[PDB]
């Protein structure tokens, strides 16, 4: 019958022996009690809060099946090296979630529990989506093969640059360091992620000022060349204007920041893109203010693969060597995840379960933030080819200008390219092979004598 | 167990559920109202309905009632208040009547509550 | 003219002699460094790399003027009680920002600052927004004053309940539950934050059996009401659909969670309820993975005042007794915020800046999780009225029924107002109060038994 | 007609008194959407003046406030009722909440005395 | 409370001690007043009628705070060299005023007052916008410096021309006259004010002819040129 009253949590939703479905989506958290809470209250209290559950007894209940409709704790491990923390899993009915919705996974899974006054931290870190889910998402508009078929570019990676100074310039001033750039070697140049517009400058007469370097510096070289537009606005009726214009003039690429504009302005954009036939380039902005410290928040592991399924040609991925913070393992791990159709389980790089993709397309991953001339063979072995690699500060900051200063970034990735693809090492050497090129070329040389002596070495903060 | 009765059962907003008011706890909502320096006044209706549109949201009919003489600008004793029931009584003896209170500075209503049934 | 190479930050952005304008926007940040960097030049690097600056000198420079267009810091101060930790200021000029934007404003401020390698943690407290910058934005679609007279309720706090279990239920038995709860006592009902359309149950004919109840239960007891409808979706063109489903029958009211759903998609929604006469609820979902911790985040007090730009007429804010955590002055620091139009500086609440809101309409603060009849006194003398309380375990856990259940919350509520405006103590009393109404009233003191020794007492992480 | 005339250096005043309009160019014109005859037939009302009122103070009042004291004039013997020419939308009381609480006491003032109301 | 009748205007919106706000807009009146009135009570019926105001008493004034809403004369200076003219200064507060609305600010300040029976003369000279009002307008399209690089011309001032007979001449003649011009040396061409469309030349067929002539002008001299 119906008895109203309390009681605990572990009474319904920990269920130790339990084997799991094939149609299922699989979490893991690291968690840290209060003082007088057992390990298995707690964990209880998490799969409760998230699907069905409350502080008391309803008589509601038995108007429905609750086994068939619950969450259910069942594995809970010790971490090593610590007396007051363990690692959770929990499992979660397919029923539970719409199709094509990234933004109902996120309110379900994150949204009430990290707040309890019974804790006092708590990380997810892994995911497992069934195959039988992930075929309800469009995905990437085009893809990693049919991009670098559209531009006719086999063999190497592909080159970039940003414009400096970040705010201040005027419309024709800016369209003037694009073509003095683009002319001298490189493939693409970009704007920054806060020039949407402003009283300097207004956004429909820097997009015609911008195409008017293109077409010039096209038919000088002999090659296709392009530059990324910026189409973050402040709401969805203006977002949607500004990219029929791009493709009035005919342009190829364009740009959005998608975790300060949302999931749900994101999934419209990619449609659109699908649908006339663009190019879409994505920055994470506003990502370390959830993903920097070890003991709460979100790694970003998880939100690549949401971004994977929402829709995105490009992304950024950071660099081991620079200004900005990053591990060698977990990047090695989580690019794995992004670019290939199989991943298995390896806990050395800090994977827990197995993915399949069953046949999405990969993303390229960027590599950005603070490199020079000097960093070339080292950036060459960890990623290889299907990777972009991008300059701002180290092209516009030539002693002689921008477009020597672009020719001394495609001398010594040329260089490199020629050497691994004979049989080097490009670990030991590197400085032997920049130092032997910089001898029949006088732009390189002048590079290598203003950034000698400049590296960035400080201590990691999460450290696997 | 005990039930709930859904026949002819209305009711009258604030300070409805709680047992019938007498006459000493009339004159203490009044107090209340001359302390935080508000202005009385008087309302009433014969009828007590509410009708809607079919398409618009936010629109009720039965919200206005008729106003007795003005309200009681600079007023602070209350027993002005107390005889001017009686006569709206006399006047309309198969009627509504409400009180209410003004703020000046927020331009909005304070109270309400029914001191008469036909 | 033009020399090449790297410089330090500390030569252009640290004045600290420096008298601010009337047109500016302030910032508080509290900051870590790094073993061997001095407190001034990391704090420099801060305001370079938030609006103009990088790693190395570039010759566009002298195409403008940069002292115009830059940021600076004017005053550092340490913490008591800790070795190393400090308070810096930082000034930003008004042309870097665009009108009616709020994306915008969050990507320039907080984008790439919080993961460089030589700082350890970072958090924002405060911003100071000027007259001339909030004159740009619509705001609240209506307000309070103008949203208590389409109702016709006056001189006491509003009351709801919202429907368990969480998911499950079919599109029949979900509008029963409805009824029985408006026609005992309540004013309002709403969905769970993750109910929006699935396969137990779509969306288009649950809009059809909730509007049926709140006919029948209107002409029976002579009494406005109403019930929030959910309109959160995957993309923008769905989200618009069931606002217009929604405006065809007459209801009032609707819903969004506004940061799993973005700030692009909030602002549309705001504008759409303007033009055709709407309510908008606010629910904060996904906000203690940014908020929780002392030393590194966002406090709430920030993500408050841009909701207000935005547009909202409800907003959800915590209880101070309850299952959820929260402290009572920074929770009264900041209701005030909300409501007021002028507010002054207090450092015993937590506030650093003096902010002006020149006559934008104010929005309602509502508090809910794990409260029932025995936290009513002290829920009143707190918030007082304009305020909304809802108790949804505490009314579907009732031992009779659904409709015996909102009889003991409405009763108390009125028995504690009557007692507060005669003028007696609510602190010191309360248990007498409700003690006493259970005396003539039978379904009061079967619900004071149930629940009579149930309390939530842990220790707190920020305390201010 | 009126466009450069008025600013010539050798003159010191000029005003435009009338003007004669034949019938070959008022003919190319709409006019009166309906006109006197067509307005007196819709309201009927025939024998007397029309009769008005406008709301003071001009500015200031909320929108629940403005719309209760139409009721009392409109009820009392009146016509019309009448905005100000300074009261378009202003942050004190926008204009779509209006034309809402202006059109509920015309139906409750039109029932109450058997005779056609506007505003 | 509430006592009805006829008052004097100065008892209210005159108020020669008052500091203003860097929130509120300005204006400066000169102004004439009839014999037998004095310059105090003239100067507050301008401010009185501009904002909130009657020549009588009414009960809805309590029911709003009025000073909040109000505008009010602060300053009063002779004009040296007339027996009876005077300045006068009136402040009003922002919120009286529509966002983007050039018609509004007209419509309240300057739509009454022109024709009192007290007065004989009255002239507007200047006004103050404040930087808090003007943020809600777009303004100009372009600009100047926006414009001097569309059309690439840097150094010297601009030259036009305009096309006369004012009327009279047909479609094909008039597009004869500008290709002329604008070979000789010139930049622009021009319309007269009263050019619109008329039997003796329609509108949508001399934006063909004029268009013709630009192309062939531009071609032989490589310049840019318009109309
Ligand atoms: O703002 C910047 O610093 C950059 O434009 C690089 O400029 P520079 O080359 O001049 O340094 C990039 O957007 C950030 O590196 C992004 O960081 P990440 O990719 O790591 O998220
Ligand atoms: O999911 C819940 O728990 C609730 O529906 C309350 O249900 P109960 O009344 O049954 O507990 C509320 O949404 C949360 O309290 C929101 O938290 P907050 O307002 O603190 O952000
Ligand atoms: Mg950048
Ligand atoms: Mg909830
Ligand atoms: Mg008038
Ligand atoms: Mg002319």
């Amino acid at each position: 019958g119906f008895k109203a009253g309390v009681k605990d949590y572990r009474l319904t939703y920990y269920t130790p022996d339990y084997e799991t479905k094939d149609t299922d989506i699989l979490a893991a958290f690291r968690m840290t009690p209060q003082p007088g809470v057992p390990p298995e209250e707690a964990g209880a209290a998490v799969a409760a809060e998230s699907s069905t559950g409350t502080w008391t007894t309803v008589w509601t209940d038995g108007l429905t099946s609750l086994d068939r409709y619950k969450g259910r704790c069942y594995d809970i491990e010790p971490v090593a090296g610590e007396e007051n923390q363990y690692i959770a899993y929990v499992a979660y009915p397919l029923d539970l979630f719409e199709e094509g919705s990234v933004t109902n996974m996120f309110t379900s899974i994150v949204g009430n529990v990290f707040g309890f006054k019974a804790l006092r931290a708590l990380r997810l870190e892994d995911l497992r989506i069934p195959p039988a889910y992930s075929k309800t998402f469009q995905g990437p508009p085009h893809g990693i093969q049919v991009e670098r078929d559209k531009l006719n570019k086999y063999g190497r990676p592909l080159l970039g640059c940003t414009i400096k100074p970040k705010l201040g310039l005027s419309a024709k001033n800016y369209g003037r360091a694009v073509y003095e750039c683009l002319r001298g070697g490189l493939d693409f140049t970009k704007d920054d992620e806060n020039v949407n517009s402003q009283p300097f400058m207004r956004w429909r007469d820097r997009f015609l000022f911008v195409a008017e370097a293109i077409f010039k510096s096209q038919a000088e070289t002999g090659e296709i060349k392009g530059h990324y537009l910026n189409a973050t606005a402040g709401t969805c009726e203006e977002m949607m204007k500004r990219a029929q214009f791009a493709r009035e003039l005919g342009m190829p690429i364009v740009m959005h920041d998608y975790l300060t504009g949302g999931f749900t302005a994101n999934t419209t954009l990619a449609h659109y893109c699908r649908d006339n036939g663009l190019l879409l380039h994505i920055h994470r902005a506003m990502h370390a203010v959830i993903d920097r410290q070890r003991n709460h928040g979100i790694h970003f592991r998880v939100l690549a693969k949401a971004l994977r399924m929402s829709g995105g040609d490009h992304i950024h991925s950071g660099t081991v060597v620079g200004k900005l913070e990053g591990e060698r393992e977990v990047t090695l791990g989580f690019v794995d995840l992004l670019r290939d159709d199989y991943i298995e389980k390896d806990r050395s790089r800090g994977i827990y379960f197995t993915q399949d993709w069953v046949s999405m397309p990969g993303v390229l991953p960027v590599a950005s933030g603070g490199i020079h001339v000097w960093h070339m063979p080292a950036l060459t072995e960890i990623f290889g080819d299907d990777s972009v690699l991008q300059f701002g500060g180290g092209t516009l900051g030539h002693p002689w200008g921008n477009a020597p200063g672009a020719v001394a970034n495609r001398v010594a990735l040329e260089a490199c390219v020629q050497a691994r693809n004979e049989g080097r090492d490009l670990a030991r050497e590197g400085n032997d092979i920049i130092r032997e090129a910089s001898k029949w070329s006088p732009e390189l040389a002048a590079a290598c004598e203003v950034w000698k002596e400049i590296k960035f070495v400080f201590e990691t903060i999460d450290t696997l | 167990m005990q039930v709930w009765n859904p026949i002819d059962n209305p009711k009258f907003e604030t300070l409805s559920y709680l047992p019938p008011l007498t006459d000493n706890q009339i004159a203490r909502e009044i107090d209340y109202m001359l302390r935080n320096k508000w202005i009385p006044c008087l309302e009433f209706d014969p009828s007590g309905t509410i009708t809607t549109l079919p398409g618009q949201p936010g629109y009720y009919g039965g919200r206005y009632w008729t106003m007795w003489k003005l309200p009681m600008f600079g007023c602070n004793n209350a027993g002005y208040v107390l005889r001017e029931i009686e006569h709206c009584k006399n006047a309309y003896p198969g009627c509504f009547i409400r009180v209410l209170g003004f703020d000046n500075i927020r331009q909005v209503q304070c109270c309400a509550f029914i001191v008469h049934k036909p």
